[PDB]
Formats: C-alpha cells, structure tokens, sequence
RNA sequence: GUGAACGGUGGAGCAACACCUGAAGGAAGGCUUGAUGAGCGUGUUCCCCGCAUACGCGGGG
C-alpha cells in the first residue's frame, strides 16, 4: 500500500543537519580559517544522483526533511490526537515502558535477545499502532515505511519517475537566516527599568563588569551571533508512506493522523515557527483523496480505524513493551 | 597593530577633558598606579610622558570613551575598565536614585597603503598653535601652510612609530582649509588659551584605515577621528 | 678405482554446495545584528622633557 502526501510549506523548513559548519558575512559556507567564521547549522541535506547535463548523472545536493524525523512525527500526531484520546475515553493506563515504547519503539536501550512468539507477532502486527511502528524489547517489524521529504526539484527528477513532472524548481532552495543574541542588561538603559531587579542598579552594573572582564579575556556569557541555513518556504514537497500488507485499520490510522497533519511542524526550530505546511494532495495507491476538509475518500479505512479505536486497550501496549 | 575603544555611558554627556579630570579625582585616594597607567604619568613623578600617549580619552554622545593604542595600551584599558566602571557606579549611586552605566568595546586594526590619487580627510577640534613662533607662522598663509603640512605628516609618522608599524615615507599631504578658528583652555578659568582649527580638511594620497590622531594635546581628546568611518562616506 | 659405478617417486584428482546485518530510532530546544564610535563649550604666554649646549629647535597636559 503506497501513499504520496504532496505538501506546500508555509513557513521555512529547518531540520538541522549535524556538523559544525561555518559561514562568513556573505556566503562562503565553511571558509578557510582566519576570515572570522560564524557557527552555522545547515538544514538536512540528502545527496542524490541527478541528470545534470545530457548523459551525465552526478551526486548533487538536495535539502530534505528526514524520513526518520517524519516517521516519528506521524507516530507522534497518531498518538497524541487519536491513541491518547482513546486511552483517556476508556480510562486505559499505560506504563512508563508502554508509553516510551509507543512513542520511541523501545522501553530501554537494551533490546531483548529472544524473538517474540508468533501469536504475539500476529496480534501486534494486526494491531494498527504496533503494526505501523514495531520495535520493543523483542524488536518487532513494523508495516510502515516512511520515506524522506523531497521537494519537487530538478535534483529529484530521478526520484519522481511517476507523476510530479511539472511544478519543478530549477534554482537553489535554501536561504541563510541569521539570528543574533542580545544581552538585555546591556540594552536596558534606565534605572526605572532596574527598579524591578532586586539589588538595584549596582547588581546589573556588576554583571556588566563580569561581561567586560570576559570581553578583555571559558564560561560563555551572552550576545552570540549565529546563522542557520533554511529551506525556503512555499515550495512543494512529496512524502512517501509505504505499507507492508496492511490491515485496513492501520491505513485508517495513517489517514486519521494525516488529516490533522497541518497542526504540526515538519521541522526543527520550534520557536521560529519553522515547519508550518499545508497538504496539497494525498493519493492512496495513486488515487487522489485530499480536500480542504481533510481526506475525502477511503471510507473503509476510516470505518476500520473506527472499529479498531473501540476495544483498543492498554494491554497491547503493555505486553509488547514488557521485556522477557 | 590594533587600537581598542571602550565606551562609557553615564546617562548624560560629559566632555573628554572634564572626564579626564573626573577620572583623576575619583581614584586619586586609592589605586594611584592604575591612574599613572591611564594618564601616561612618569613611573616616579606626577608629570606626564613626553612621548606619544598610548591611552587617550575621547568624546562619547552619552559620556566618555577611552582609546588604547598598541598591545600595551589595550592591556591598560583591559586592566583599567572594571575598577573605573565601579567608581562611576558608586559615584552615581551615591546621589539621586542612581543610574546604570553601559559600555561597549571594539578592537579596530590600523592600516595604510599608498595610492596614486589624493583623498579627502577632515578633522574637527585639532589644536595647532603652542608657541609664539607658531603664532608667527599662522599670520601668513604661505608659511602657515607648510607648517600644517609638516605637523600633519609628523603626527602620522609619530603615531606609526608608536604603534609599531611601518609607514611609507613617500606620502604627500595637502591642506585645503578650515571652517572655524577657536581657542582651547587647558584648565577652566585660566587666562592662557591655545589656538585651534575647526573642521580642517587635509588631502593625502595614501589611505588610512584605523584611528589616526593628529596634532597636539591628543590625550585631552583633540584631533582624532576614525578614518574608517569617513572612508567612502559623505 | 670413495663396500664403488646405474637408476625420475611418478602418474590421476574442483573445497564444494546451501545462507538477506537487519530489524527499532525526531537534530533538537532556546535565542531583537543595530546598535555603534560621527554633526554641538573654551579668545593668549603659564608649567615639565629631550637635542643641544643656549643662537634655538623639537612636545607634554
């Protein structure tokens, strides 16, 4: 079962690529030393083979949001607005391990050596939340295959073989966004502002001297300057959600998580409002089901997840999490 | 090399010379040696050094600035800044509700290279006349022009040699004109005054890329402006 | 004349077949680049330091 979630990003997308990268005042990502490099955390990039010129395929950059990131995102919306309301309406109580395994695939960092008995595999695989995301102490396989967010871009013409041939962006899709820290005690100005600090003006003054003693001279003070590379907004992305012999309840759960997908953020940089997005279209095995009012279609999936929400107990999450 | 500027804001404007007098009077009872370092006194006596002043007080729109030239002067500002800040903090917390004193710091490198085209550099409040001979040169424009030429040049070479970097010795300067003529008093309510030029314009073939102080009474805060700020700017 | 002198260890032969490192996993959470040294007061012979060696030059606050 194949799902293709085509979205447009309202705010810019920052999913931080690990790597202490550096930036100058105008471009030159990771310059040579002595040009006064500034710290730079770039957005997550996937190298991708692409048709660069006629007959030549090169490994080129393309900035993505990771499939692991949005696997955990889909699992998170699934659990916060469907699963947790079900377990509050029936009063079912999860354990610490059951909660942590339902959100993270494991209760501890040690998976168990034994494999689960086949009845437990069949019952858990049949269960929609467990089937979509496996794991646990006995390392269950899940039915969900969450692919990364590629933009609809020339670097992904080799990726989008079927469909999405139009709406192709030629140029780069990143902008460097600069954030500075400022010290408020440097910027306060007035003593009527410092009448709310206990200790008066002399305490604020003494902190100014601490920072002056740091300015002459490794406890970090304040007032840093940073840049972070972001993916530019308004561009169409594609999400691929593949399923592995799914029950109708698992697909209905995915569509239940998918309808509210917009409230959440496909990114990091929470405070900067990075990750806001609107779903342009959703296709089940290629068929378009998406409307402005969520998903229009797939009624057997919605009915199956309706009957699977009912009778969903905590004990499924408890038994799977419990280590041998 | 580099010159350090440290800016102190009392919430009110204080002139550079009376700030120098206030800094002298505030820490006089205790911490005398730091004052000797700040004011370029002799190590043994109270009188000042005849050489270039590594540490010179400067204007600030909300108070006073300190300029330290070279590694030694920057170190003098580095060891002098918090004690000086603490002194104005206790002085301005003793009377009134109290004010909060805010600072800034900046390490500007100095540089120069010769260019085959003249460049317009203005200066404000630069002293020029100190003796009766200097008055006699100032009466006639022909003999006053070359005196101002030599004064501007020898100030550039002096603060070069003091900062520890080499200046090309083929520079040709020129002086176009000054907007006003005014006197400078060393101490208030003294009959002695010294002549000074206001908004003088000089033209040098080379470029200057730092803080460059010209003429007499440099530690009092006269005749320095930042040559980086004027550069390509009107 | 070494109880010597003479004399091929040779031929043939498959280390093969079978076997999925791959399952679970959020790069995050916080942060004003504007804020700046920049344009605004002093109306005449008084201090101290060197080169000299006083005929004067240089300079300090």
């Amino acid at each position: 079962m194949q799902i293709e979630v085509t979205v447009r990003n309202i705010t810019p997308i920052f999913s931080a690529a690990p790597g202490s990268n550096y930036i100058t005042i105008d471009g030159t990502i990771n310059p040579p030393p002595g040009v006064s490099r500034f710290p730079l955390v770039r957005t997550r990039m996937m190298y991708v083979a692409a048709d660069v010129g006629d007959g030549v395929i090169k490994s080129v950059p393309l900035q993505i949001v990771p499939g692991n990131t949005m696997r955990s995102l889909l699992r998170r919306t699934m659990l916060k607005h469907v699963i947790e309301p079900a377990l509050v309406e029936k009063g079912n109580k999860l354990s610490i391990g059951a909660y942590a395994t339902a959100y993270s695939g494991n209760a501890t960092g040690n998976p168990d050596g034994v494999p689960s008995s086949f009845d437990e595999i069949a019952t858990m695989r049949a269960h929609p939340f467990i089937g979509l995301f496996g794991g646990g102490p006995r390392m269950l396989e899940g039915r969900l295959m969450v692919d990364s967010l590629y933009p609809i871009h020339t670097n992904a013409e080799r990726i989008l073989g079927a469909g999405y041939e139009n709406e192709m962006m030629s140029g780069p899709i990143t902008q460097v966004v600069w954030a500075r820290r400022m010290d408020p005690i440097l910027n306060l100005g007035s003593s009527e502002d410092v009448e709310v600090i206990n200790g008066g003006a002399v305490a604020a003054n003494g902190w100014i001297q601490d920072l002056l003693a740091n300015s002459k001279a490794n406890g970090r003070g304040l007032k840093a300057f940073n840049a972070h590379e972001v993916v530019i907004p308004g561009l169409k992305w594609v999400w691929r959600i593949s399923l592995d012999r799914p029950t109708d309840a698992q697909v209905g759960l995915v569509l239940l998580a998918l309808n509210k997908m917009t409230n959440e953020r496909i990114a990091g940089g929470h405070s900067k409002d990075y990750g806001r997005f609107v779903i342009d279209g959703v296709s089940l095995n290629g068929e378009q089901v998406w409307s402005q009012s969520g998903i229009t279609g797939g009624e057997q999936y919605f009915d199956a997840v309706a009957e699977a929400i009912d009778g969903l107990s905590s004990k499924e999450f408890e038994q799977f999490a419990q280590s041998a | 090399m580099f010159v350090k500027q440290v800016f102190f804001d009392l919430g009110a404007r204080i002139h550079a010379d009376e700030a120098r007098a206030l800094v002298a009077k505030l820490l006089d009872d205790t911490q005398p040696g730091l004052v000797s370092a700040l004011m370029n006194y002799m190590p043994a006596s109270k009188t000042s050094k005849t050489e270039f002043p590594l540490v010179q007080f400067s204007n600030f729109n909300q108070g006073f600035a300190l300029l330290g030239f070279g590694e030694v002067g920057a170190q003098i500002l580095s060891d002098a800044t918090p004690i000086i800040h603490d002194a104005m903090a206790k002085l301005f917390a003793s009377r009134g509700q109290g004010v909060v004193v805010q600072v800034s710091s900046r390490d500007v490198p100095l540089s120069c290279e010769k260019r085959p085209y003249g460049l317009q550099y203005t200066v404000a409040k630069m002293v020029v006349q100190k003796k009766h001979e200097h008055r006699e040169r100032l009466a006639n424009p022909e003999t006053g022009k070359v005196f101002l030429e030599g004064l501007f040049l020898r100030s550039l070479e002096r603060q070069a040699a003091a900062v520890g970097m080499v200046l090309p010795r083929d520079l040709v300067v020129s002086f176009k004109g000054a907007e006003r003529v005014s006197s400078v008093k060393l101490r208030p309510d003294s009959t002695l005054a010294h002549g000074s030029l206001r908004h003088a314009v000089f033209e040098v073939n080379a470029r200057l890329g730092g803080l460059w102080s010209v003429g007499f009474l440099l530690s009092k805060g006269f005749g320095h402006i930042n040559t980086d700020l004027q550069l390509g700017q009107g």
